[PDB]
Formats: C-alpha cells, structure tokens, sequence
RNA sequence: UCGUGCCCCGUGUGGCGAAAGGGAAGCCGGUUAAUAUUCCGGCACCUGGAUGUGGGUUUUGCGCGGCAACGCAACUGAACGCGGAGACGACGGCGGGGGCCCCGGGCAGAGUUCUCUUUUCUUCUUAACGGUCUAUCACCCUGGAAACAGUUUGUCUGGAGAU
RNA sequence: GCGUGCGGUUAACAACCAACUUAGAACUGGUACGGACAGGGGGAAUCUGACUGUCUAAUUAAAACAUAGCAUUGCG
C-alpha cells in the first residue's frame, strides 16, 4: 500500500465550480477488495500536478475525464456534494463531515443511497450498506457509481491456503483456535 | 474537393521537423520514380522567432526576429492539413525535385524561403504560422 | 433505413473500408460520404471531422460499434470508418 | 472430444471440497476466466488482471469491473438509473 | 583437466549481484568472472514500449556516452515514442482548433444575447 | 588497444608527443608485420603485409622514437 | 540614490539501521616457505578537477542527412516541470548463446603388444577492454485481404491495415 | 553478376550430410534373462476423522488442533 484512498481536500474549487481530473491508473491495493484509482488534478495555485489516489467505482477507465466540485454533471466517477444530486442515487465514499475525504460506502460493491433532502437546515438523509438510515451535512460529497469489485465473496475460498493469503496482507488473526478448545486457564469458554 | 494544393499549411507529424509548421511549395498527387506514393514539396520554419515586450531594446528585437527554416520532401501521412493559408509568390516554385539533389541549391532555397518568411513575419501578418505549435 | 441503405450500397456502387484508405479518399477530394462508428476513438474520430471539413464530405455518426458497422457492410471484420465514392442506385448522399 | 461429463474446469480439484462447492466455484471461474469483447476496440481481448480489473491487451485500457466479471448487473441498472435521472434533472 | 570453479569473490550466495560466467583464460585453465547486471531498454512515457534507438544500460552508464547515442532528433526524443509524439501533435492541434470555435460560437450566442435583451 | 588502418593516421600518431616507444612484430607463419607504438592511453597496431615497403615505412618513421624488433622469447 | 534595502519559492525537517537487498570502475601471465582481481610485467577502466591542441558550428548565428522507423565524432540550454532507469512474484514447456560431456581427422609424446588392436590415453588454449559485421520482439513505407489469410509444441494476430 | 517480359508445378528428381527411438523376423545358450543393484504383497469388510496441514524438543502423532463451508452476536 503506498497512500491512503481518500478525496482531496475541499477547497475553493470544488466548493464553488468544478475541477478536472484524469484517471491514469487503475490498481490492486494490497488488504483491499476494490481496485484504487489514480487520478491526476491541476493545482490552481502552482505549475505543479497533483495525484491523488480514489476508491474505483465500476465503469470508470484510463484515460477517463472525471469532475469534482459542486458544478459537476451526474456521471459515474465526478465527485458531488450530496446537495447536488438527487433523490435515489447512489454514492460512495460518502463523507460523514464535509472535508473529512470520504468515510462510507467504502467496501467493494457497496454503496450509499441518497434516501432524501432537508434544504430548511442543509440536511441529507443517506441510506448505507448496513440498511441504517443517516443524516449528514448536504455539503458532504460522494463519489458516483458503485464501488467496483462486486461479487468477490460470492466465490468460496476452498482452501486454507487462500484463507491464509487472503489474511496474511490483511494482518487479522489466522487460524482462529476455539476457547473451548483451550484450557481454563487461557479463556472464558474453555474446557 | 482537393485540399492539398500550393500555399496550404500544414503540420509535420513525423520525423525531425515533427510539430512544425509548412506550407506547400508542390503538391506531387501522382507520385514519382523516387516517392511512389501522394507526396508534397513544403517549406517550413525550424526554429520559430522569439517572443518580444515592449521594454526590449531594437537589437534585441531584430536579434529575436530571426527564423530559420527548412525545405522538406514529406509523405501525405506524415502531414496534418490546416485550414489556413500562406500565399507567396517569393516561394513560387522555390524548390522542385531536382532541387534536393545538390546540396548547394537546398541552401540557396532555404536563403530564399528565410528572406520571404522574415519579410512576411516583419509584416505582422499570418501570426499562426510564426507561433509555434505547443504540445 | 440506413442499413439497408449501406447495403444497397455495397451492393452496386464504390466504397473503401478503413482509416487509411478513408483518409486517402479524403486527401484525392473524391469522397462523397464518410461514416464514422460510435466506438471510434475520439482523437481519429475528430481527425476525420476535421478532414472531412477541409473536404466539403458529409459524416455520418453511425451508432453501431466497429462490429456491427462491418456486418452492415457485409464483411466479416470489424471498420472504423468508411468512404463512399459511388452511391449507386442509393440515395444515401440525399438525406 | 469431451473428456470430463460435468466438473468441466473444477475437474483440477478431483474429489475434494464436495461437489456442491465445486459447482459453486465452478461458474466464477469459467466467468473469470472467459475472454470478453472490448467496448472501446471491439476486440475480443479483455481479461482479468486483478480483483475487479479488466486490461485489454490490444488498446490496452484498464478498467474496473466487477470481481469475476467484466459488468455487474446493478452496474447496468445503476447505469440506466443514472441515465434517466440525469435526463429528468436536465429535462 | 579442472572444470570446477569457484567464486572470486568473498560472497557465497547465489544473489541477483553475484552473477558470473565462465571463461577460459590464456592460460589454458577454466575459471569464472563476475558480470554486471543487464541493462534495461529506456520505456516511452505515454504507452510504456521501449524506445527505438536508445542503448539499454545501467543508470550509471549514461553519463559517460554522448547526446546522440541517447537520444533521437525529434521532439520529446529518447523520452516518447514517434507514434505518441504524433498522437499529441494532432490531439493538440485538433484541441486548440475546437477552442477556437467554442470561442467563435460563444461570442456569437452573447452578441444574440445582447441583441435580445436590448 | 587499438588497430590503425591508416598509415596517414600511424604517422601523425607516431609523430604525438605522448608516443614512448615503438617496437616491430614479425609473424612469419602468417607472413605479416605489425607495428605497435606505446601512448599514454592506448597501444596503436598497424598490420601490414610483410615487404620492403614495410621494412621501409621505419625511415618515415620519426627519429627520436625508439623503436625495437620484438624478439622471440618475452623474456622475464 | 530617499544608497544601509528589495524581490522569489515551499518541501519540509536530524541520525542510525543490510560484508546475501540497491550500488562507478581490472583483466591476463608470472611470482612466495607462507599474500595476491592487492605484489611484478603487460594491457585497461571509473570518478572528479583544471586548461590546451585538433576537429566541429557560425556572415542564413546555436549541424546535416533519411518519406518514415531513425542515423552520423561533435552539434547551446538556467529556473520551473514531465518521463524513464534503479525497480522486482511463483511455475510450465519452446528457441538462441557460453561452458561441460560425446564423435572423427592430424602432428608430438606415453602405455599395451603370446596373439589382436592403422590401437588406448594425454597437450592442441585465448581474458578484461575496444573496433567492425550480424543476431527473436517491436516499429516504419507501399498496398488493401472471403474462395479469409498468416501462424506457434501450445490458437493467437489482422480494414484500429494482415499476407 | 543482377533487372524485367514470359513460360512449369512429376524436384513425385538428383547430390551431400545426419542421430536416436519404435516395430517385425530368423538363429542361438539356458537351472537364472528388470540374472548384481534397484524395486507395490494383494483382497473382503467394520469403527473413526472430510481431505492437504499442525502439536506435547527429551515416554503419548491421534477420533486432539487447525482448515474450507455453515450459523449467531455487537458496531455507522
Ligand atoms: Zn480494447
Ligand atoms: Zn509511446
């Protein structure tokens, strides 16, 4: 893993118009099921470029054109505050405080639904994978499409080999020995 | 209609004049003995003038004015056809085939075009042939 | 419409397949209709509009991919894009 | 010449892991192993390189999918979805 | 006759810098001799094919050979290949074409503004 | 080392400052002669058919270069 | 020069940590009682610095040639940027090259020889560093392919241009 | 020694070079013929743990442990 999948930090552009973005590379990040995308932006300040590194949704390519910022279009892969789309949609990356570059609907096809607005007060009632229903700030932003990867679980693993592969770059704790497997000593359950 | 006739500019795409900018002494549709394909005969800048600001000094400027240019046996693929237009008649029939087979008369060619060239970016005119292409 | 139109087309008068014999057609002045398919990719798509342009040559955008533009011919290979030189019986070029 | 009645591509793992699971991992790899045709070369060349990335050899653009097949089915509805709501907002 | 060889060097390990091949030496006897590794083929930017005409070699051996031998007379040579250069010469030449008509076009639909809203 | 096909070359070479020594290889069996002049950086090999032309390139050689027949044995 | 100031830029923060990771460069012959890619002889290379000579460029000021892939002993290039190299898994078969093994002829030497064996065995070698001519992939030009073609042990490639 | 315009697919022919497998037949010795070496005993069932794997170094290698699969709980 070489930087974190977050967005970029919310700024004059993204707050007020939009600002172009290109997608470079598509990547497999180690301990994650969905692929990172690479996405290159202008700095509005310097002659210099930045990367930053975004959760893929499904559909988006190299070479692909995608919009940040409140004046984007509807389009898989442009990155909108929740104000600016409508009911029914779905997002991901959702952020739960704006500026905080994305903390929901993170995992490989998950997503986000906009369940409604609340423009009295700048509110935005969100729908996440778990079924619970949210309220978050309307400027909070979220990344169209679904989260690419879907499906990845409904393969069985078949093999300790490949449960171990799968954990040993995920860092959890494989094999798991039973507390009732163990002695009194060791756990709770055990004996 | 054909688009490929004298005084039409285009844009080198390969070789070592690719990005710069010509215009078409003899468009050659037919072919020859030595190019058996649809081929022109250009003339083009290879190193474009400098920029000028209002504070530079006139030696400065006529220093900075210079352009040097090239003549070019080029292929129809290796050309990009532009809309615009550079009619000279100081470039009418300046090279023909048997042009580039003696080096001398490339050099006095490539006086000419540079004389003809100079003398119409001295003029103010055509500012899109003189600027060059950024890529 | 314009499948059987094509076909006609194929059928009775001339046309060339492909980007380089598209553009040499082009470049001769003797095109009398470009198709350019829908998965083209976009910097030959806007050449061919730009050539064309220069041409005095009508586009037209077909909306199939490269596949189904050459079963449209008729072919059994994949086209980009096309010239027709001859319009045959057709009335392809009065639309 | 049909060599194996029905394990087909899970025959690499004989008589192990019982066949139900066998049949169930048989269809991802068939679906992850398939070659599929290209939306952007109509080349029928892209292939798995990695969990929900798809690389055509030919025009070599990358793209994310899903994790054994090139589209999803939400992917599709969330697409068509999109598409009419885009053209209500604009409409 | 000897044909077995031993390393030259105080390094026991078969690792990626203990490369060796064999010789035979003037002096009639079989021995080994330490090699670098090889080169790699300097790449093209924009697709990643190798570039045409550039030497392929450690890092370190490029300062001590000539401009011309590690690069080719073109724009963005020895860096991008020629079918990328030509890539961008039309995509830059098209993209600025198509600037300028948006700009034509968008004056023309203010001028059509102005004149409607006087 | 370096081999001269030159004898315009050998000469202005012969005639470079840095030239030390020069010495005279005959090889019978292959009927060739070889003339080797010692720089600072490199050793200079001109091969020539053996003749008398050959033999007598060594009066338009320079002076004050000392110049040697190799003999037989390189004795330590 | 109101002479005792003004302007530009943002990227941060140091050290240790691998005689198997990364990495600038040395080969052959000989030599001691005991060291040797370290000594001796010959023949090289790398890094850094200073400053000459030849050659090159330039009165069209910063080269020329090739359609092109690109080539040629040179052939200006600060700030600020872009890219490449360093820089990368495991396994399977296929092809090229070095070394080893094996077969035949020849010179020289050694052994066997009651009989046989034009016999059996041994030496027959060429380094680093350079020049020059060539070597799969790939790329370029012409041209436009169905009666589809090319092609690997392995079925991939081609109007996005194949043979 | 190359450039065209033709003409022909019995080269289905000549010359030179080359190595290891496979099959078939006759003859012949025999107490032995994978002649030393090297090298599965096989089968009918029952209990038991799914399998590959791991542990009590120095008395227990197993129906123990782990494993993939399944089920439940908590967390926005
Ligand atoms: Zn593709
Ligand atoms: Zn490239």
């Amino acid at each position: 893993r070489k930087a974190p999948a977050k967005f970029r930090p919310l700024d004059y552009a993204e707050r007020h118009g939009y600002i172009r973005g290109i997608v470079k590379e598509i990547i497999h990040d180690p301990g994650r099921g969905a692929p990172l995308a690479r996405v290159v932006f202008r700095s509005p300040y310097k002659y210099k470029q930045i990367t930053e590194t975004f959760i893929a949704n499904e559909g988006m390519y190299t070479g692909q054109f995608i919009y940040a910022g409140k004046n984007a279009a509807l389009t898989v892969g442009n990155i909108l505050p929740l104000s600016s789309v409508p009911e029914g949609t779905v997002v991901s990356n959702v952020e739960e405080k704006p500026g905080d570059r994305g903390a929901l609907g993170r995992t490989s096809g998950n997503y986000v639904t906009v369940v409604g607005h609340n423009p009295d007060e700048g509110k935005t009632r969100i729908k996440l994978p778990s079924g619970a229903k949210k309220v978050v700030p309307s400027s909070s932003r979220g990344m169209i499409g679904i989260v690419a990867g879907g499906g990845r679980t409904d393969k069985p693993l078949l093999k300790a080999s490949r449960a171990k592969h799968k954990f040993a770059v995920k860092r959890n704790r494989w094999p798991k020995t039973r507390g009732v497997a163990m002695n009194p000593v060791d756990h709770p359950h055990g004996g | 209609m054909k688009f490929l006739k004298t005084s039409r500019v285009c844009l080198v795409t390969r070789g070592r004049y690719a990005g710069k900018k010509v215009v078409i002494i003899q468009p050659v549709d037919q072919g020859t003995k030595s190019h058996p394909y649809g081929h022109a005969l250009v003339a083009g800048i290879e190193r474009y003038p400098s920029k000028i600001t209002r504070r530079m000094s006139k030696a400065r400027i006529e220093k900075r004015s210079k352009i040097k240019p090239f003549i070019k046996v080029i292929n129809y693929n290796h050309l990009m056809p532009t809309r615009y237009t550079l009619e000279l008649e100081g470039l009418k029939a300046v090279i023909n085939a048997d042009t580039f087979k003696e080096p001398s008369q490339r050099e006095e060619a490539k006086k000419t075009v540079k004389k003809v060239l100079e003398d119409r970016y001295n003029s103010g005119k055509n500012r899109w042939f003189f600027t060059p292409l950024r890529f | 419409s314009i499948g059987a139109k094509l076909a006609l087309v194929i059928k009775s008068g001339k046309v060339v397949l492909g980007y380089r014999s598209t553009l040499k057609a082009l470049r001769s002045g003797k095109a009398k209709l470009i198709l350019i398919a829908a998965n083209t990719p976009p910097l030959r798509k806007s050449e061919l509009e730009y050539y064309s342009m220069m041409s005095k040559t009508p586009v037209h955008h077909y909306s199939g991919t490269n596949i189904e533009l050459g079963t449209a011919c008729g072919k059994l290979f994949r086209c980009s894009t096309m010239a027709i030189l001859d319009a045959g019986d057709s009335d392809i070029l009065a639309d | 010449s049909k060599r194996t009645k029905k394990v087909g591509i899970s025959g690499k793992y004989g008589t192990r892991y019982g066949a139900s699971l066998r049949k169930l991992v048989k269809k991802q790899e068939v679906t992850q192993h398939a070659r599929y045709t290209c939306t952007f070369c109509g080349k029928n060349s892209v292939r798995r390189t990695a969990v929900g990335i798809w690389s055509c050899k030919s025009c070599k653009k990358t793209m994310a999918g899903g994790a054994y097949t090139v589209s999803t089915p939400a992917a599709a509805a969330m697409r068509s979805t999109l598409r009419r709501l885009r053209e209500i907002t604009e409409a | 006759a000897p044909t077995r060889v031993t390393y030259r060097r105080r390094n026991p390990y078969n690792t990626t810098s203990n490369r060796t091949r064999v010789i035979k030496t003037p002096g009639g006897q079989l021995r080994v001799l330490h090699i670098k590794k090889r080169g790699t083929a300097p790449k093209c930017g924009d697709c990643g094919i190798k570039l045409p005409g550039i030497p392929a070699l450690r890092p370190r051996e490029y300062a001590t050979i000539s401009k011309p031998k590690k690069t080719v007379q073109r724009a963005y040579g020895g860096s991008r290949c020629g079918n990328c250069v030509r890539d961008r010469i039309i995509r830059a030449f098209l993209i600025e074409e198509q600037k300028i008509v948006k700009k034509v076009l968008k004056e023309q639909s203010q001028a059509e503004k102005k004149a409607s809203k006087k | 080392p370096q081999e001269v096909s030159d004898i315009k070359k050998f000469i202005e070479i012969c005639r470079r400052k840095d030239a030390s020594s020069a010495r005279i290889k005959k090889n019978p069996k292959t009927q060739q002669i070889k003339f080797k002049v010692r720089c600072q950086r490199f050793l200079y090999t001109l091969v020539l058919k053996d003749s008398d032309k050959a033999e007598k390139l060594k009066q338009s050689l320079p002076p004050n270069l000392q110049i040697k027949d190799v003999p037989k044995r390189n004795k330590r």
